[PDB]
């Protein structure tokens, strides 16, 4: 359960990344795969390599949602429903890796936002992506 | 956290008294109805629709015995498990792709089978000594990741 | 999410507790201290001995709350509301270790209601002693 | 613990351009500010009701020194995290009663912080070596509960 202070933070903090999300989002992923290998075992069909486009591809994707997670913050459930059917039904992918996901997705973001990542909205972009996280694994069983 | 004499000479008279082909069925098909998603490995299985599909199924009898059979294999090595799983886990990691996390979710269906089947003989002492050993299983096949 | 089924395999499983509630408690509890020992950190005023008066106490406390829940298991959130305030507000316990409690519950069961815990059963005690996890975390931050 | 001579190197020249005692307080008070129910070990600390006042308490940010103190003390012996915090280790069980999660935990708002001051030059590479050493610390002050 996000607060009012929390979303002000949260919009305020991704608003700022803005058209560097495709990016960062790349990052976090090769980020957490050198940090997290276990996380590898669900892409046996992506070529890992710094900047591999499969990896910048994906990368994008990824902040697409969350950019759109974002701009739905009060209806996440609803905005994230298709893709939260998508990792329940298909990738199947392990809860406990989400948040390791999330933290590469902080530390991506603390490098880039020195400015905006106060311990305020560090706390609440870390309920956030736990908010998110959440939802995609919702449906689980 | 490794075992004591007395925790290693608990697990053995224990373990000498399980069925290892039924248990290893039994634990490797409640793991596939407990925590649905880990049936992403098991495609080719056939049905497993539901919990009696799953639980009945040939293959994941098979499989559920197999896997136990290594582990089983493997209280032997209760000193160097980080040794004997190390062409496993090697394994597991490079051809499978299976994440470890699903070596700690057996070992938990594990604990709570050796529990169903023992009853008031599978002990809070004993229990304790299986944790470790299941937890112990799960990290060697684990370590040789990357 | 709890499902028509998931809730009438608790209302079974559980319901056939009776007053062997605090027994199993306690048990639970006892299990999770020699299995974890980590969980020792939050009762350092209690005797964690074998047969400690204080663990049986507790043991039928936390039994009796998870009566209460499936009772109620329809809307636990308004159920279990003054508890979750207690642990988020005071008790302060990190949800890791609700994950450990569970286990040691459903061991408990297990070699305690074997006829009962068939599968099925067993995946929704599961689902359900995590539903409770959640609700009793959910006020954290 | 498993630290090549590339990320050995790296982890020590970063933290060469660290500052200690203003990071160890920047890291605690974050820990208490993203995971509020860490301050259940800190009653006599004082007001900790909003971010700015966890930040700028100074029992906190007095605190964080010793911590991260000891924390760094332990980076000159990484090949011996296990004595290095063995007296450490003890006491956060047998007197302190800390949960070893909190360490984890602290491990990871430590690796924001990293990535926050540095900036960029926190790459990839850099930041998975630090993973390993907070994960290695954390396990080492853990050792010891029983
Ligand atoms: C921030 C949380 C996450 C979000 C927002 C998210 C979002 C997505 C999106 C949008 C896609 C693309 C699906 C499409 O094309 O319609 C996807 C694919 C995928 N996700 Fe997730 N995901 C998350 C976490 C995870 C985690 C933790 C893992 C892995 C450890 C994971 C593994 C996958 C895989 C394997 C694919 C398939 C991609 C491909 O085959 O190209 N996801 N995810
Ligand atoms: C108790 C821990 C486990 C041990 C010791 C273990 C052992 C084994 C063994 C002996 C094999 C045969 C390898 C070979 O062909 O040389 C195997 C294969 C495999 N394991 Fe594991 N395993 C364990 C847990 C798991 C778990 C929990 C999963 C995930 C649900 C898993 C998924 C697989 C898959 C899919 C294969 C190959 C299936 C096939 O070839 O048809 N294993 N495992
Ligand atoms: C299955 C989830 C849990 C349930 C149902 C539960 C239930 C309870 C209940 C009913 C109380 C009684 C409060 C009162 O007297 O009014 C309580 C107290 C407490 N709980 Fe929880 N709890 C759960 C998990 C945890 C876990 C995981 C831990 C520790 C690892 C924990 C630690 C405590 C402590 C220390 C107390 C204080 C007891 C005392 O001061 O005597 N709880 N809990
Ligand atoms: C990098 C990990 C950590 C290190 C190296 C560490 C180190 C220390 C040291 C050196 C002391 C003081 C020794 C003494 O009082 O005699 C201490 C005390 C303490 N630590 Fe830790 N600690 C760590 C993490 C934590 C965490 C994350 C928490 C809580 C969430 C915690 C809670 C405490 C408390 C309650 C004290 C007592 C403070 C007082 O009242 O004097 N520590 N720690
Ligand atoms: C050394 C152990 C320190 C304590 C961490 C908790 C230990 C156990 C868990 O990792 C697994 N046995 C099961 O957890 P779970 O099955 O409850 O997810």
């Amino acid at each position: 359960v996000l607060s009012p202070a929390d979303k002000t933070n949260v919009k305020a903090a991704w608003g700022k990344v803005g058209a560097h999300a495709g990016e960062y989002g790349a990052e976090a992923l090769e980020r957490m795969f050198l940090s997290f290998p276990t996380t590898k075992t669900y892409f046996p069909h992506f070529d890992l390599s710094h900047g591999s486009a499969q990896v910048k591809g994906h990368g994008k994707k990824v902040a697409d949602a969350l950019t759109n997670a974002v701009a739905h913050v009060d209806d996440m459930p609803n905005a994230l429903s298709a893709l939260s059917d998508l990792h329940a039904h298909k990738l199947r992918v392990d809860p406990v890796n989400f948040k390791l996901l999330s933290h590469c997705l902080l530390v991506t973001l603390a490098a880039h936002l020195p400015a905006e990542f106060t311990p305020a909205v560090h706390a609440s972009l870390d309920k956030f992506l736990a908010s998110v996280s959440t939802v995609l694994t919702s449906k689980y069983r | 956290v490794h075992l004591t004499p007395e925790e290693k000479s608990a697990v053995t008279a224990l373990w000498g008294k399980v069925n290892v082909d039924e248990v290893g069925g039994e634990a490797l098909g409640r793991l596939l109805v407990v925590y649905p998603w880990t049936q992403r490995f098991f495609e080719s299985f056939g049905d497993l629709s539901t919990p009696d599909a799953v639980m009945g199924n040939p293959k994941v009898k098979a499989h559920g015995k197999k896997v136990l059979g290594a582990f089983s294999d493997g209280l032997a090595h209760l000193d160097n498990l980080k040794g004997t799983f190390a062409t496993l886990s090697e394994l597991h990691c490079d051809k499978l792709h299976v994440d470890p996390e699903n070596f700690r979710l057996l070992g938990n269906v594990l604990v709570c089978v050796l529990a169903h089947h023992f009853g008031k003989e599978f002990t809070p002492p004993v229990q304790a000594a299986y944790q470790k050993v299941v937890a112990g299983v799960a990290n060697a096949l684990a370590h040789k990741y990357h």
